[PDB]
């Protein structure tokens, strides 16, 4: 089992500094290079930096926009890489993932799952969640309800439904940045004979400010 | 830098048929040791990229077999033998010969099918929101086909534009079709000095606007 996990991302301040961890198992890692590549609206997938194994003498390169303000360095004995991130600016804001180069020759072979950086100095607030349940009677043969996570900074937040029990029937929509605030839609449509009768909750997690709200969908 | 080149910003597949996507270096991507490092990756909506091919045209573990790749120098082309509903997502080359490392800008693989009227559902503030001072109406325009569609608010008639939030899913991976989200944003008070809401809703399949709305006094 290969795995790649990203971890220290998150909200941080313009001109601070901001450290990334990327913990490796299931692969040669003495025998790979590992590099970090982030995403970002403005230029799709952009290579930052990497670093070379022991026998390569553990050698550095950087894209040139980063150059001298991120540190790229590895812990072998940890089997893990790190992007320790300077002078932070807005451009440096995007998802940042951590892919492994086994030198048997394969490319980027293997990528962690990405850790969200959001460069900015506005302050992290949990958001409101609120049900939305339909105004009339349901007939017909399915109903579809939601629940609006609104007023929360920075992203991401998750969204479940019966904690997961209901997921075939979901769409949880991208979050719309408004006045330094996110606001986000996720609707459930099941069949008629499910809800109001059983009872649909949906679970809303913001892990910046460690908030955890379970609302339930009642009739109107 | 060397520039990775993905003319097809999308292209329109039907499930079954055979497609292959391009891309084009603006340098030859041949090594002094004679490898091709040209490779091509897929990122499926909201997860992380993966690898497909490397170098050219080798299938990456647990890549389907409906995958191959071709190309040389400054041209290459990733094919499907038959695209699968599943394949949606956007699918990226890059050069992995000299630094720094380079994508192309990518094309993403959009799933063909018959026409599907969205199901229009509007809710009013709910009760919990209202007591804080606030009145978002929502409107959910869910499981549409073609991914084009308009949607206008009307306040007592009158229609708004300021305060209205969008957003829209990617193509579903199950049944290729698309949803979207519209919030009307109001403070209680403005939401208080009208009585009738409506999510308005143009699409390829109907003549006439999709009509859904509801009325604050009641």
């Amino acid at each position: 089992e290969v795995t790649l996990q990203e971890s220290g991302g998150g909200l941080v301040q313009p001109g601070g500094s901001m450290k990334l961890s990327c913990a490796a198992s299931g692969f040669t890692f003495s025998d790979a290079w590992v590099d970090w590549v982030r995403q970002s609206p403005g230029k799709g997938l952009e290579w930052v930096a990497e670093i070379r194994n022991k026998a390569n003498n553990h050698a550095t390169k950087y894209t040139e926009s980063v150059k001298g303000r991120f540190t790229i360095s590895r812990d072998d004995s940890k089997s893990s890489v790190y992007l320790q991130m300077n002078s932070l600016r807005a451009e440096d804001t995007g998802i940042y993932y951590c892919t492994s180069v086994p030198q048997l020759g394969r490319g980027f072979a293997y990528w962690g799952q990405g850790t969200l950086v959001t460069v900015s100095a506005a302050s992290t607030t949990p958001p409101s969640v609120y049900p939305l349940a339909p105004g009339s009677g349901g007939a017909g043969s399915m109903v579809t309800l939601g629940c609006l996570v609104k007023g929360y900074f920075p992203e991401p937040v998750t969204v479940t439904w019966n904690s997961g029990a209901l997921s075939s029937g979901v769409h949880t929509f991208p979050a719309v940045l408004q006045s330094d605030l996110y606001t986000l839609s996720s609707s459930v449509t099941v069949p008629s004979s499910t809800w109001p009768s059983q009872t649909v909750t949906c679970n809303v997690a913001h892990p910046a400010s460690s908030t955890q709200v379970d609302k339930k969908i009642v009739p109107k | 830098d060397i520039v990775m080149t993905q003319a097809a910003p999308s292209v329109p597949v039907t499930p079954g048929e055979s497609v292959s996507i391009s891309c084009r270096s603006s340098k030859s991507l041949l090594h002094s040791n004679g490898y091709t490092y040209l490779h091509w990756f897929l990122q499926r909506p909201g997860q992380s990229p993966q690898l497909l091919i490397y170098r050219v045209s080798n299938l990456a573990s647990g890549v389907p077999d409906r995958f191959s790749g071709s190309g040389s120098g400054t041209a290459f082309t990733l094919r499907f033998s038959r695209v699968e509903a599943e394949d949606v997502g956007v699918y990226y080359c890059m050069q992995h010969l000299e630094y720094p490392f380079t994508f192309g800008s990518g094309t993403k693989l959009e799933i063909k099918r018959a026409d599907a009227a969205p199901t229009v559902s509007i809710f009013p503030p709910s009760s919990e929101q209202l007591t804080s001072g606030g009145a978002s109406v929502v409107c959910f325009l869910n499981n549409f086909y073609p991914q084009d569609i308009t949607v206008s608010w009307k306040i007592d008639g009158a229609e708004r534009s300021s305060g209205v939030l969008n957003s829209w899913t990617d193509q579903d991976s199950s049944d290729s079709t698309y949803s979207m989200s519209s919030t009307l944003t109001l403070t209680k008070d403005e939401y208080e000095r009208h009585s009738s809401y409506t999510c308005e809703a143009t699409h390829k399949t109907s003549t006439s606007p999709i009509t859904k709305s509801f009325n604050r006094g009641e």
